[PDB]
């Protein structure tokens, strides 16, 4: 009952799908995440992947998928949560 | 098996963060900056592990039951449990790549 949004920006030359939803597999007792990564050029945001992502503290206790490095070049995000990869947010930490 | 607590030298696992930034990986890996790899520390005297493969498990039964050359062969503690991990980084041509690389964290450590 785990189950993220993906999309592969790369979908034509990598021949796999281009959207749809990916079932998180994992460890037993092992949590399990939803990633987002995109570019954010002047306010345009252009989504580059997203999907299921393995355990990763950085990920846990995160219903919100939130970028809060300071002005990266590719954004990233995870989160924990069924399709808490849906929305994703811009808040650095300072 | 074991974490490290100190004092006591038997194999258990220590642990220990690898930071992309400090070997000069970060500019081509997105995400995360850095994760715990962890090693394996500790003597060995006279497989001592928790749960074992069938492997070791056969053998351990040869050395527990006096058939050499096993009880002439050296123990070291070894990573006997490894777990995947997910990764984004830059492709040969740039490009975004997602993986779940495997054997990329240490979470048991035995005897050989
Ligand atoms: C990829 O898309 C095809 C066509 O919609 C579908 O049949 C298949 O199950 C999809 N595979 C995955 C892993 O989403
Ligand atoms: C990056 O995208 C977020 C929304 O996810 C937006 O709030 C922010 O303004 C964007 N960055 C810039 C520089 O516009």
């Amino acid at each position: 009952t785990q189950e993220c949004l993906f999309f592969n920006a790369n979908w034509e030359k990598d021949r796999t799908n281009q959207t749809g939803v990916e079932p998180c597999y994992g460890d037993k007792d092992k949590r399990r995440h939803c990633f987002a990564t995109w570019k954010n050029i002047s306010g345009s945001i252009e989504i580059v992947k997203q999907g299921c992502w393995l355990d990763d503290i950085n990920c846990y206790d995160r219903t919100d998928c939130v970028e809060k490095k300071d002005s990266p070049e590719v954004y990233f995000c995870c989160c924990e949560g069924n399709m808490c990869n849906e929305k994703f947010s811009y808040f650095p930490e300072m | 098996g074991l974490e490290c607590d100190g004092k006591v030298n038997i194999c258990c696992k220590k642990q220990f963060f690898v930071s992309f930034k400090d070997i000069g990986w970060n500019d081509w890996i997105i995400a995360p900056s850095g994760y715990h790899a962890n090693y394996c520390e500790g003597e060995c005297p006279s497989t001592s592990g928790s749960s074992l493969s069938f492997h070791s498990t056969v053998i351990n039964h040869y050395r527990m039951r006096g058939h050499s050359p096993f009880a002439n062969l050296k123990s070291c503690c070894v990573p006997t449990k490894l777990r995947p991990m997910s990764m984004l980084y830059y492709d040969d041509g740039q490009n975004i790549i997602k993986k779940d690389i495997q054997n990329m964290i240490v979470e048991e450590c035995g005897c050989s």
